[PDB]
């Protein structure tokens, strides 16, 4: 395939642009092996972690440990455009991509999963915490839509009873959303993708508007400028801090469960699932609150582990970000040879 | 008519509107009053942030009707 | 030596990759006799369906730019392969156009038919109002595009025709000529009959044009013959036309003049550029490409550049790119693109069509 080195010419590559693009060459020339089974298991789940780093690493020595089996041009352009690879928040688009559509299967695997009977649980935790001019939850939720149109109304507990576990935060301050009004932009594609960035045809969505924020970039030790790899929709999610006070009333009125973990996480990922699918936030937008000391205490404290949405596969999310990739580099390359014929004509 | 926003302290502002005016002129007149920034402003009635392109005739809103108003914070 | 071919609403443009005009031209059509017994001795395409289309019974499947009939289309596609251009399509990959906002399901059709149907070895799907653009060697702005049932005001960004803002009017080619058939037969000219129809037609594309000003042009044909002209008609007649020169492109500006609450071109322009974001604006103000048969008015991008600035903020740098060759941009960017080395590896293959089915369209061509 003589593709993968037209796609890594691209000036725009970035680090999860390689990880797609070299994990795609290396699972054609040496693929189905199952010995080679476990390096690409293990990349998927790096990429997903958003370790690039590790695993440009792995992919590099996979190269060295089986150069033999691959072709040298491509191993060694590799390697070289490797030392000069970054990721830029404004421009994640594989990597939203990626997301966009792990959070389907999220929400799959939560439906499977839940008889949302956690989601009936937690109405009267909410119902505890509200302001008083929030809505009163009275409905019975029967299914995933309904835990999702609740869930969400979370951030109606915002600016206020939030905020003494917000201060307690060194993140949050960390947040770069720039204060600039900008409106809402018309879109067509879905999650946290961008309204103007290239789509596959099923995976358009119905046209809406949605809300455009700007990056901050003057802030000191910025969120994305310490995490580039996350793509950028809204900076620090602070509705986080929101289902944090909601989620504290149910393990204090749980405690004593034995499927409080399994519940606990049932919510922790719908709301993942269910902020990437509405363009909200990222999942390292989410998760970053979430994972930070002082919160992880309350679930730890009550021994729960959670699993932030680490699923066991990501493969079809993951091929499906290769291609979107692949097609938009040789696009790339396509575009370049045709401007560069276009300057012929005179 | 009237209404009345209420603050997180519970305060009680009073603007005298008439139906027709937006969201956008509520927050206005609340901000020429109280100075507080019309993009800081989230009013909410019946439980719902009210949008600032439509109006107190939109949302029902009425005469001796009570909004709540929660100013947001990024600082960061 | 791969095919391109343009399907479009009115009249369908093939030919090969490299040439720089496609080889074949010709309706969008296909006659099914209105009676058996002139099937003793069973549909028609194209131009024979045109002459014999009072034997006939003519649909036109492409007409507003998405294919309607597949039984036709595929009728149209075998003309256009072994008859039109006289070639085998399992020789020829065969790069192929879409309409702005076309369904997701026309495109596995398309894909579908193409490979089980003509057993392509390889083939490819593009937009129409895409490969204009690059036919003018951009990758950003917005392009007007003018058939015969429809127009489209299509921005790219980067390739990426923007689904959010494309609009569409159906206003095009067939109702100019309509329109102009009205106009001249409140003169005392008599155009009615189909081949009336098509005379009309032949008027349009020589002797109209747009005026830059409506009024001033107006008030120049009542007040000299400067802007007559004649015409011969088929049998010998000489018939003049006046101010119907303009006021036929003019309902491309204004609707009203056939009866339509739209908006007019540059209105739709203005609006499908508002429907993007701010940011990219500046650059498809600056890169307004025309492009179709109905964009080929004389006086059509000055009109265009004035309309689009009256409209604009007044600091805006406002481009007009009209191409003298826009009539078959579509193709001509068809013909660039498939030549390409690059597009060599963009093709979709055989292999992956049975692989995959009609649905590796979504994820090669977008
Ligand atoms: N007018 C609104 N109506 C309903 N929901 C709203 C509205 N505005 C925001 N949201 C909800 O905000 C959620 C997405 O959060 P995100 O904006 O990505 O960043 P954050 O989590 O750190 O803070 C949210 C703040 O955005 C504004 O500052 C508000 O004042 C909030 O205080 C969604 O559920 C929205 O439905
Ligand atoms: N010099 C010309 N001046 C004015 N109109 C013309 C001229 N040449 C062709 N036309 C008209 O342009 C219209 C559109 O032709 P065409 O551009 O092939 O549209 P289409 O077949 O519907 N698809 P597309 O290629 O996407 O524009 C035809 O209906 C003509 O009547």
């Amino acid at each position: 395939e003589l593709s993968i080195s037209l796609s890594l010419d691209s000036p725009k590559l970035d680090e999860s642009d390689f990880i797609l693009l070299s994990v795609k060459y290396l699972e054609k020339s040496l693929g189905k092996k199952k010995e080679f089974s476990g390096f690409f298991e293990d990349i998927e789940k790096l990429y997903f972690k958003q370790n690039y780093k590790e695993a440009i690493e792995k992919i590099l020595d996979f190269c060295k440990k089986n150069e033999s089996l691959l072709s040298e041009q491509v191993v060694q352009r590799l390697a070289e455009v490797a030392p000069r690879l970054k990721s830029n928040p404004k421009d994640n688009e594989s990597r939203r991509l990626y997301e966009t559509l792990y959070a389907d299967h999220l929400e799959s695997v939560i439906k499977q999963e839940s008889d949302l009977s956690v989601f009936n649980e937690l109405r009267d935790s909410y119902n505890a915490v509200k302001p008083e001019y929030a809505v009163t939850h009275e409905t019975e939720i029967k299914t995933l839509d309904e835990a999702k149109q609740f869930i969400l109304s979370f951030v109606m507990l915002n600016d206020n009873v939030e905020l003494p576990l917000k201060a307690q935060s060194e993140r949050y301050p960390k947040k770069d959303r720039s204060r600039e009004e900008l409106g809402n932009t018309p879109s067509a594609n879905p999650g946290i993708m961008k309204p103007n960035s290239p789509n596959f045809t099923d995976n358009l969505v119905p046209v809406r508007d949605v809300p455009k924020i700007a990056i901050n970039e003057k802030v000191a030790g910025g969120y994305s400028k310490t995490k580039p790899t996350t793509p950028f929709v809204a900076s620090l999610s602070g509705t986080t801090y929101s289902l944090m006070v909601v989620l504290t009333d149910y393990i204090e009125k749980h405690k004593t469960d034995k499927d409080i973990e399994k519940k606990v996480n049932q919510i922790i990922n719908l709301w993942i699932s269910s902020y990437i699918k509405e363009g909200y936030h990222s999942y390292s937008e989410v998760v970053d609150v979430l994972t930070e000391p002082f919160l992880q205490s309350i679930f730890d404290k009550a021994n729960i582990k959670l699993n932030y949405g680490v699923l066991d596969d990501t493969h079809a999310e993951f091929r499906k970000a290769q291609d979107y990739v692949f097609g938009l580099t040789i696009q790339s390359a396509m575009h370049h040879e045709l401007q560069e014929r276009f300057k012929n004509k005179e | 008519m009237q209404i009345f926003v209420k603050t997180l302290t519970g305060k009680t502002i009073t603007l005298e509107v008439e139906p027709s005016d937006t969201i956008e002129n509520v927050k206005a007149k609340i901000q020429d009053k109280e100075g507080i920034p019309p993009d800081q402003q989230r009013l909410i009635f019946a439980g719902k942030q009210l949008e600032d392109g439509r109006t107190l005739s939109d949302y029902n809103i009425q005469k001796e009707s009570t909004l709540h108003l929660v100013l947001r914070l990024r600082g960061g | 030596a791969a095919l391109v071919i343009d399907n479009g609403s009115g009249m369908c443009k093939a030919g090969f990759a490299g040439d720089d005009a496609p080889r074949a031209v010709f309706p969008s059509i296909v006659g099914r006799p209105r009676h058996q017994g002139v099937m003793v001795g069973d549909s028609y395409v194209g131009d024979e369906a045109q002459s014999k289309r009072g034997i006939l019974t003519l649909k036109y499947p492409i007409e507003h730019g998405i294919v309607t009939n597949w039984d036709d289309m595929e009728k149209i596609w075998h003309h256009t392969f072994y008859n039109e251009l006289r070639v085998a399509p399992e020789e020829h990959p065969v790069l192929l156009t879409e309409a702005p906002l076309n369904p997701k399901a026309n495109r596995e059709k398309m894909t579908q038919i193409m490979f089980e149907t003509f057993n392509t070895p390889a083939m490819y799907v593009a937009i129409q109002a895409v490969l204009s653009l690059y036919a003018s060697g951009r990758t950003t702005g917005i392009v007007m595009d003018s058939g015969d049932g429809v127009t489209h005001t299509v921005p790219i960004y980067e390739g990426y025709a923007l689904p959010h803002a494309i609009l569409r009017l159906d206003l095009a080619g067939r109702d100019l000529t309509d329109y102009l058939m009205k106009i001249l037969t409140e003169r005392g000219y008599s155009f009615t009959t189909t081949a009336e129809r098509e005379i009309v037609r032949d008027i349009k594309e020589k002797l109209c044009y747009v005026a830059l000003d409506f009024e001033q042009e107006m008030a120049t044909a009542a007040s000299s013959s400067s802007l007559e002209k004649s015409y011969e008609l088929p049998d010998g007649q000489v018939i003049t036309i006046g101010n119907e020169r303009f006021r036929c492109p003019e309902a491309l500006f204004q609707p009203s003049f056939l009866g339509m609450e739209s908006c007019g071109i540059h209105e739709t322009t203005f609006n499908s550029i508002m429907k993007c974001d701010v940011d990219i604006r500046k650059d498809l103000y600056a890169n307004t490409v025309l492009s179709g048969g109905t964009t080929m008015y004389p006086g059509i991008a000055d009109r265009m550049q004035k309309e689009i600035t009256a409209l604009a903020p007044s600091t805006m740098k406002i481009k007009i790119i009209a191409p003298p060759e826009r009539k078959y941009s579509v193709w001509i960017g068809g013909s660039i693109l498939a030549s390409l080395s690059t597009f060599q590896q963009m093709w979709i293959s055989k292999q992956e069509y049975d692989e995959s089915g009609p649905s590796i369209v979504h994820r090669k061509c977008f």
